[PDB]
């Protein structure tokens, strides 16, 4: 009843939706071919929030592609999963911008952003009553950040009353890719601030760190980062592809989190994320639960919450759980560590439950927290934005292809404005 | 007689799912819908070896209303009375009162009307909701609304859910719970405060489970009200109906706002722990360990207070009960009311449940009283309100739904409004 | 019996003192009276409950080395008992028991495999391959604890079973 | 995911006082220790 | 008639699992909780075939509780009335009457009370504990103070057990003791001393037993408090109430230290040794060889003395042998009573208990007297407190409780003021 | 209900509490795969003292181990019961002090106190209700000392109202393993001295004395001597693990045992303790324990307490023992050697019984006995400390790295201030 459409952007991008595919269809028992190998009625009610019955009980997933080299084709189609796509919304050029922002943003999109614009809007008309979109990408790359961010914004400006997700990837200078990725997140996040409903932000370094210390793998592949996150993304829809005796749907998880129409992105946490040697020596109880939640080091993002103050907090549990020992865990960790929340706001935890898990584990929970943390890595960014700003490093291939000064003004006034109104609130 | 229920909310529905589970394993009736004259307030008998519930559930998400069509009850309650909508007014009472209303109470009027035609002789309507939720408040207040228009005269049962202070669901909840009184301020006749603390205390103490579901809250809560309804249901030595509440508990036509307990609470082994009287459930049914709103009635000062019992019991120790609870002064009444207490008794006890965590017990006791400890429970919320809008927090989700400043203003004025009455009828 | 070095007596007090002769056998009245000289003041109707759970016959007569067991501490009670034997012969034997009870754990779960092979087949020597084939060690040592079980694979493993 | 399982010393059985020797080491067999079970799957060329 | 009794501290508790397990015996209730009127003082009938003891354990070490609710009497004391905190007073009257029994007093008074609410012709309540430990001495003492503010006029039996001189489980004993009883002056009506080393030597004399632990203890303080509880439990030929040991007992209200004594204390091998009668246990009851308080009464004065009788008693023998007792010159009483006896007997014997070391007695005595022998006690007491007080030993523990020196002065000098009263009277 | 936490510090303090957990899991019945087996429900009760039940049964002991050196690690992992550890709670570092107080104080602290103050803080929060803490180290070693002593500072700063016991060793010149024994000591029961509740001070000599006399073993190895200071500590908190004909906890121990709160170190003996020789020629009696439990011989510290005067005294019993007999034999001892008690303090006994003995035996005692034979201990190491820094041999390892000389005054001061009123109250 309520619709979800999936749109992939770039190469990280793709191999998330890639996972994430895999992990839902494991969710709902579709095998690799399509068809129906569950056992429970339960999965069947509600798989047309991500997928169209095509053929005689032949489910596609919900999805949209978009790249600009046709290696990420290749890598989507060779793994399992990877040919239960339709093949008309593997919309696809063939050039490529790499890591060009302007590339990105303003010669390519300009003659692929209107057939990915047709291929959305049939996939929006073909159900009855969107409830949202979910578009995945980072902030680093030019292909996924550029076009993902003018498909961000024709989308807001055509349809701008349904929900919309969208999971985004910041670089580090610990984990530092390319050299351009200033002059990148910036002007994204300079298009996020205006365009998108709210952002999820990841990184790469937290990413790592948990791998490290919780995990403690030894050979980290992309596979398992990639693993993590769709975990995540399995978590935070997991309310809509399943009743709960507390119910808390895209919408009302985003109103409940939001206090000021600017202030949308989110650092996430997730539970339960053990070693595999100390997953025997562990209990399995809310409080336990809740003690790894709201670990400072079990959150996906490079900002310290104990360096400043919460403003919200959002807890989605899975598995069949007692509510009032959701609330008074909730109560406890509200009032002990009373001066990390927010004064002007009281009880500052939304929860909810689910009475399905995952797979694989009894019980699971999903922590999103709205900190005023994240104006540390802003700042972080940013000042290395003014650094290269300072004496125009690397300026002319976007200067040379159309853009100009004063949008990196405004990509920088509007940071500052930003970071400004979170001391503000801090 | 006949009175007609209707759910409104997520958490309506889950009540009503243990009221009409309680009301049908009461009069017999296997979840098929029929029976293998006290029915006919509350099922008609659809055809002919068949009963309907006179009840009306309704939701804008589908996924729990559609979990009871694929439940077991799904041949009892009829296909066409569970009215669903398609996307939740998400706990924002200016679209659920504005936006999605507009579409869904329209439909929901002119199915209970024809329910009202159906029925000959009501008494009332009776509503379940949570002020905390969006759907809950404002297409509930809308509705409401339409309802008093259509009859305005006949007693309207507001059995709400208020959020505890300290436990919390949501985080506008305060938002929606004020906006919420604003309306059922003036359309509810006859409406009932339950708060989760208090049960939550309750079933930690006296159930004695450390961890439980939100099953054995709507258990007792159904339990209240079949309690509630009982008097209709069966003849006693002394029955009341819904007509009466208005004129032994309502005082003042603002001040509808009541404190309800419940006695005795009784766990299964504790049954055979303790000796069930009358006199040690009356005093029970007056202290906080009992009550189903957290606030102290201590400081609080009694108005006006009615008792329902169901089981074996005599007048002549509820009289002696009453006569000891009048020359004691633990509990101190208002100056206005020389007597402020009404009783009430029926034949049939309250049954068991399978499943059920409450034991067979012999009688029973549903207090229902009203005090100014409401009075501390509005200024508690009134404060936390003026709390988050003293930044305009939050306040930009209802304006972007078209709302405005001023209900806002008027609404927060208006319950002061509501404590200096408060206050005034206190002394 | 609180402390001295000549306690015991008084628990010979008792019954083995005042049992002039005969195995351990009381008659009913001559119980009671044993015991109400010590303090149990005990009821005839309790008395015979005593019987009916220590005499399921109609003799009346009570072996009570059974029942001064558990009202003694297993310490204490060979005080009372007077003998007790402590030798190295004693030991040995109890060694042996714990060693064939050791066998008899490592072979009974393979018991009956064995049956089958040693009729497939008896010498000793054979009884080794026999043995190391279905999945046990068979030494010298154990031969020498095996010694007083056999010498026969039919009684063999059927003592093993 | 996964060391120095067990420090070596002497390993008494089960019960009974008595250490394992080398008469008891085979593959396929079966050895108790600290109330754990370890079959000897494969063993060395030397 | 109904006396409910309450239990504080380890001590109290395991009295208390003695004397209910001697009264259920001697009510012929099995410990299931039902049988196969007199019980009404002690149990009321719930239900149908189950009788509940009218008994609070209360205790700070769950330990001993719990093993109450595992032992075998787990359905005659139902599983609420044992109230438990979560960590002990340890020793100590300052943690004991501040630190946890702010948190348990209020529990166990509101308890208590509903208790009495069931009950109907209450006379008094009694209370076991032991002024050497913390939680009997500390909470005890703000439970008899918040008991006192609740009834006041109600009598509250307490049976202390007293550290013994040269005897000694603790070391702060002699602190916990002086600052038990600088309230316990103001707090208990009725007070018997009750010592263990005179109990040691009873049982080393009186029972042969060489190696006794504290059941032994337990259960012939159990068969005295049941032969002064005999009166209440049923009908004799000479009846005296609880009322009256105030009447009798206590002739100024802050002296109320009672010496408890029992005879005849025979082993089943002596019932045969000896010749039972009346005279010769008359003359028992009254030497220190069977006084229950390690003291001697040939130094003191006796005040008031109450004889209680069980079994096959003409009131004649027992008025002939206190006519010699008052002829003969061993015993000498004050100047101030001309008759201080009292006596009171009751048709049914005591019975005996199972592997009981007292056998099948025809008549038994119980003897409660007042002397100035307890003045000496208590000038012991006195020395050897502040023997440990002059160098302000342990004073830093109760200080870092938060307490004080003005509490410590002030029951120094409240028992100095204790002991000049005691010298006046015995003149 | 009421909890103790574990806390071990250096190679000693590991190998301590590895015995130490191995013997009271046999007394919980407990195997070393982390089951339960045993018969008795009564061991049922009272785990939670001790353990968190993880996985159906899977009892976790409530421990936090601490180190610097891997072989120690290996060490622990090594025995029975190395395997039911949570290895999350291994807490560990990787430099290593080394016999260096500084070292284990100023700068090693400074990275690992966060962590293992971290751990604990998860491991006290755990569970509801602390009864106290428990530190097993040593004072020769530095993380040992050094680190322990850092810990129970910051423990005592953060948590001041729970239970606090220290079990250290004392090094001896007669047993002398490393030459900055007094350098280590003296600085580290300088924080003794106003940080821990109370402590119980063992030494090495004495175990080797009471080895050769009554044990008389010929390679006494260290296990043995862990598993003497396993059946203290054992006996020690029997108590609160198992119900009694009267009880006492470690808070009325400690309020019956200090009369002045600079006097918290106590004296430790252990009974019965009889070779195999003479298992067969003795009594089970409880002046057969009394005998040897009052025996001068029997004391684990360097401290003949018959040249000084007891303090006060407390003896805890195990095993269906008789009352009478118990505070008799009591009486007995008090009142024939009455020159050897203090004056002022009549009644300097305090006596506790539990009804469990420990497994392999019948009836047992521990002693705990504050006397002022200790001060000889302590004059005999602070005359060792002003010998070596009169002329300051070895301090330029300690002042080149934060340390100063101040801080040897206080110590020395201290020291002198706490012998000099143990010579005042004896
Ligand atoms: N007693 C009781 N209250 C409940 C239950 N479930 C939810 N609530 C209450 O309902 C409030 C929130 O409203 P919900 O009923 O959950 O949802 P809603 O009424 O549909 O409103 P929306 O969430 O916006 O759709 C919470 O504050 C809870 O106190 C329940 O099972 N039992
Ligand atoms: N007569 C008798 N006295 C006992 C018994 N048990 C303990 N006592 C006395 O009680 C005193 C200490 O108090 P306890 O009851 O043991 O413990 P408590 O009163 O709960 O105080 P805490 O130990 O601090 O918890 C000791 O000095 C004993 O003399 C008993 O079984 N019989
Ligand atoms: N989570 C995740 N991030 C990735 C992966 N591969 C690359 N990245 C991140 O993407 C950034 C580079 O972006 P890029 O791949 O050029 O974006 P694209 O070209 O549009 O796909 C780097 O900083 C990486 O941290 C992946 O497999 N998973
Ligand atoms: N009782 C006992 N003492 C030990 C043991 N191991 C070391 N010691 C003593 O501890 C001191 C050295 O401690 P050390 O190993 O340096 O501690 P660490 O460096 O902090 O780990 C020496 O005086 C030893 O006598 C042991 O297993 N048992
Ligand atoms: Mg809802
Ligand atoms: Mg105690």
């Amino acid at each position: 009843m309520r619709e979800i459409v999936h749109i992939q952007g770039g190469q990280c991008g793709n191999q998330i939706g890639a996972k994430f595919w895999e992990v839902v269809s494991d969710e709902h028992g579709i095998d690799p071919t399509g068809t129906y190998h569950g056992d429970s009625d339960l999965q069947l009610e509600r798989i047309n929030v991500y997928f169209n019955e095509a053929t005689g009980g032949r489910y596609v997933p919900r999805a949209i592609l978009m790249d600009l080299e046709p290696g990420t084709m290749d890598s989507v189609r060779s793994g399992p999963y990877g040919q239960i796509f339709r093949p008309d919304n593997f919309v696809f050029g063939q050039t490529g911008a790499g890591n060009n922002w302007a590339k990105g943003h303003y010669t390519e999109g300009a003659e692929l952003i209107d057939s990915v614009l047709d291929v959305v809007r049939k996939e929006a008309e073909s159900c009855d009553c969107l409830q949202g979109f979910q578009v995945c990408h980072s902030l680093g790359g030019g292909t996924g950040s550029g076009m993902g961010t003018l498909l961000i914004s024709k989308i807001r400006e055509e349809y701008p009353d349904r929900m919309m997700l969208t999971f985004s990837v910041v670089p580090s200078p610990k984990v530092s890719d390319t050299v351009v990725e200033p002059y990148n997140a910036t002007l994204s996040v300079h298009q996020l601030v205006e365009n998108a409903d709210e952002c999820m932000v990841l990184d790469n370094e937290a990413l790592y760190d948990i791998c490290f210390r919780t995990l403690k793998l030894t050979t980290p592949t992309f596979g398992d980062l990639n693993h993590l996150i769709s975990a995540v993304m399995s978590g935070i829809t997991c309310c809509l592809r399943f009743p709960g005796q507390l119910n808390a749907d895209l919408r009302k998880l985003a109103v409940n989190l939001i206090p000021f129409p600017r202030l949308h992105f989110f650092m996430v946490g997730f539970t339960p994320l053990t070693s595999r040697g100390s997953q025997q020596y562990r209990a399995l109880t809310v409080p336990e639960l809740t003690q790894q939640m709201w670990d400072a080091k079990n959150m996906m993002c490079a900002a310290d919450p104990r360096h400043g103050r919460y403003l919200t907090a959002s807890a989605l549990f899975r598995g069949r759980m007692s509510t009032k020992e959701v609330d008074e865990q909730m109560l406890n960790v509200q009032n002990k560590n009373s001066s990390y929340f927010v004064e002007w706001i009281p009880n500052n935890v939304k929860s909810s439950v689910c009475d399905i898990p995952p797979k694989g584990l009894k019980m699971s929970a999903t922590f999103i927290g709205n900190s005023t943390a994240i104006q540390e890595m802003f700042k972080r960014v940013s000042e290395q934005f003014t650094a290269m700003f300072r004496r125009k490093a690397f300026l002319h291939w976007y200067t040379g292809e159309g853009m100009d000064e004063m949008e990196f003004t405004e990509a920088e006034s509007n940071m500052n404005d930003l970071v400004s109104e979170y001391q503000q609130y801090q | 007689r006949e009175v007609i229920s209707i759910h409104i909310g997520q958490a309506g529905i889950q009540v009503g799912n243990a009221c009409w589970e309680l009301y049908c394993l009461e009069h017999g009736i296997q979840p098929d819908g029929q029976m293998p004259d006290a029915f006919n307030t509350f099922f008609s008998e659809t055809g002919a070896g068949k009963h309907v519930p006179r009840c009306i559930f309704l939701d804008l998400e589908p996924t729990v209303v559609d979990e009871v069509r694929t439940g077991t009850y799904r041949q009892l309650f009829h296909p066409e009375q569970l009215i669903s909508g398609k996307e939740d007014a998400a706990n924002n009472f200016a679209r659920g009162h504005y936006t999605i209303g507009k579409e869904i109470v329209d439909l929901a009027l002119d199915r209970i009307r024809k329910l009202a035609d159906n029925c000959t002789g009501l008494q009332g309507f009776l509503v379940f909701n949570a002020v905390g939720g969006g759907t809950g408040s404002g297409l509930g207040s809308l509705l409401l609304e339409r309802l008093s228009v259509d009859y305005g005269k006949k007693s309207k049962l507001g059995f709400t859910v208020y959020p505890s202070p300290q436990v919390s669901t949501a985080v506008v909840e305060p938002y929606n719970s004020v906006l919420s009184t604003h309306s059922l301020l003036e359309h509810t006749d006859v409406a009932v405060m339950l708060d989760n603390e208090a049960i939550y205390d309750i079933c930690r103490r006296s159930l004695d489970i450390e961890r439980p579901t939100y099953t054995n809250l709507n258990r007792l809560i159904a339990q209240v009200i079949s309690s509630l309804t009982a008097s209709l249901r069966f003849d006693g030595a002394l029955n009341v109906d819904i007509t009466e509440f208005q004129t032994n508990l309502v005082p003042y036509p603002r001040i509808h706002f009541m404190l309800s307990s419940y006695a005795p609470i009784i766990s299964a082994e504790k049954a055979y722990h303790e000796q069930l009287s009358v006199a040690e459930i009356t005093n029970a049914a007056f202290e906080p360990a009992s009550m189903m709103v957290k606030c102290d009635p201590r400081h609080g000062k009694y108005m006006a207070c009615c008792l329902m019992y169901r089981g074996d019991v005599v007048p002549k120790d509820v009289n002696a009960s009453v006569a000891t609870i009048k020359t004691k002064r633990t509990i101190q009444f208002v100056d206005w009311c020389p007597t402020g207490f009404k009783c009430g008794i029926n034949y049939q006890p309250p049954t068991v449940v399978p499943g059920g965590d409450l034991a067979k017990v012999q009688r029973a006791v549903c207090m229902i009283s009203n005090s100014t400890a409401i009075g501390e429970i509005f200024s508690r919320l009134d404060h936390k309100f003026d709390l988050m809008y003293a930044k305009r927090a939050f306040v930009h989700w209802y304006v972007g739904e078209g709302m405005e400043e001023g209900e806002f203003s008027e609404a927060r004025e208006d319950l002061a409004a509501l404590e200096k009455d408060f206050e005034e009828v206190g002394a | 019996l609180g402390n001295s070095n000549n306690n015991a007596f008084r628990m010979r007090k008792l019954f083995k003192m005042y049992d002039n002769d005969g195995s351990g056998r009381v008659h009913f009245e001559d119980f009671r009276n044993m015991a109400e000289t010590f303090g149990m003041q005990l009821d005839d109707d309790s008395l015979m409950a005593l019987y009916f759970v220590y005499d399921p016959e109609g003799s009346g007569y009570l072996e009570y080395e059974a029942l001064v067991a558990q009202l003694m501490s297993p310490s204490d009670f060979a005080f009372y008992k007077g003998y007790v034997d402590y030798s190295q012969d004693k030991a040995d034997e109890a060694r042996r028991v714990e060693l064939l009870s050791q066998l008899k754990k490592k072979i009974g779960p393979v018991a009956g495999d064995l049956e089958r092979l040693l009729k497939a087949f008896v010498s000793r020597h054979d009884l080794v391959a026999g043995c190391a084939s279905v999945g046990v060690v068979l030494g010298d040592k154990d031969f020498e604890t095996l010694a007083p079980v056999m010498t026969d694979y039919a009684a063999f493993c059927a003592v093993f079973n | 995911t996964g060391g120095k399982f067990l420090e070596r010393q002497k390993i008494y059985k089960p019960r009974s006082e008595e250490i394992y020797t080398y008469l008891d080491l085979y593959v396929g067999a079966t050895i108790e220790v600290f109330n754990r079970t370890f079959e000897l799957l494969e063993a060395d060329e030397y």
